[PDB]
């Protein structure tokens, strides 16, 4: 299964409010331009929140209403990677961020942590 | 099943009609097994639209169809992988439109990526003069061909004045995986704009669809 599809996130860490952070989701086992891909985040204790989505062709992008205008999802087909550009961060954006895809089955990354400080 | 009794919708449509290019985004919800859905549509680029919004609305998902148990549901079977479609719309006055949609799902929500294109609409015809009122209810004839599902429906726009503006729909529905194929049947449609603002930048759209044999 991990020898079928792998999603590997990276780029997280800690940053102060109003800052920037650019996550990467590197895909292996399938061409990234053949599938819709989504970003989820999960704070501890609470439920998972669908963050953003990008279409197979990359001509469509969708965002949750709680991060529109600030977050941008993009894709590089040569590197086989989905990105999540995060601007104007707020302390409520604090969660572990992972990407997900469905290629015959459900695959999911291990997630990178984003922790936003107040002030 | 992966198709829940209530499913949300998100869509984005990029297109051009008689040279005027636009982008419309949509948020909605419906009951797939009842054949009823409602969409809240927003013009994001190209406002105000210089053509009749009506020609776009059948492009805004046969998964919202009430299917009898004795007819295989080509569309609900295609998920979670999903399906795509391709549609030609040939109007009686040589106006012509081409549309595609790529449909998938995630959680309790469908996603669509729609492309719409039209041209050769006469400058004084109903579409360019925004003289349409509504689509009449229709019947689509579904039938299998080349291992995929096809639909034909004769459509007609009621015009300001009482006359009708007729159009020919031909669609190809391509499931992304192997599904049980039904035999020929019919889908009854009724599509309606429930409400809108002055320039149709905000539109609320409703459709009801049920499948049956002849």
């Amino acid at each position: 299964s991990s020898s079928q599809v792998q999603l590997v996130e990276s780029g997280g860490g800690l940053v102060q409010a109003g800052g920037s952070l650019r996550l990467s989701c590197a895909a292996s086992g399938f061409p990234v331009d053949t599938q819709w891909m989504h970003w989820y985040r999960q704070a501890p204790g609470k439920e998972r929140e669908w963050v953003a989505a990008i279409s197979s062709t990359g001509r469509s992008t969708f965002y949750a209403d709680s991060v529109k205008g600030r977050f941008t999802i993009s894709r590089d087909n040569a590197k086989n990677t989905v990105y999540l550009q995060m601007n104007s961060l707020k302390p409520e954006d604090t969660a572990v961020y992972y990407c997900t895809v469905y290629v015959g089955n459900r695959y999911r990354g291990q997630g990178t942590q984003v922790t936003v400080s107040a002030g | 099943s992966v198709i829940k009794p209530e499913m949300k919708i998100k869509l984005r449509m990029e297109g051009a009609v008689n040279g005027h290019k636009f982008v419309i985004e949509g948020e909605g919800i419906g009951k797939p097994y009842e054949g009823t859905q409602t969409l809240d549509l927003t013009v994001e680029e190209g406002a105000p639209l210089p053509f009749s919004y009506d020609i776009l609305t059948p492009a805004f998902n046969r998964a919202f169809t009430k299917y009898p148990e004795d007819i295989p549901d080509y569309f609900k079977q295609a998920f979670p992988e999903g399906y795509s479609w391709e549609r030609s719309m040939t109007y009686e006055d040589q106006g012509i439109c081409i549309a595609t949609s790529d449909i998938t799902m995630e959680g309790d929500c469908f996603f669509y990526e729609i492309r719409f294109d039209g041209t050769n609409f006469p400058p004084n015809g109903p579409v360019m003069q925004k003289k349409t009122l509504k689509w009449e209810p229709s019947t689509e004839k579904m039938y299998v061909e080349d291992g995929v599902l096809k639909g034909d429906v004769e459509m007609a726009l009621l015009l300001e004045g009482g006359g009708h503006y007729r159009c020919d729909f031909k669609t190809t529905y391509k499931a992304k995986k192997d599904v049980r194929l039904p035999d020929a049947h019919e889908v009854d449609h009724r599509i309606e704009i429930l409400s809108h603002d002055k320039d149709y930048n905000k539109v609320r759209l409703y459709e009801h669809a049920e499948a049956r044999y002849s």
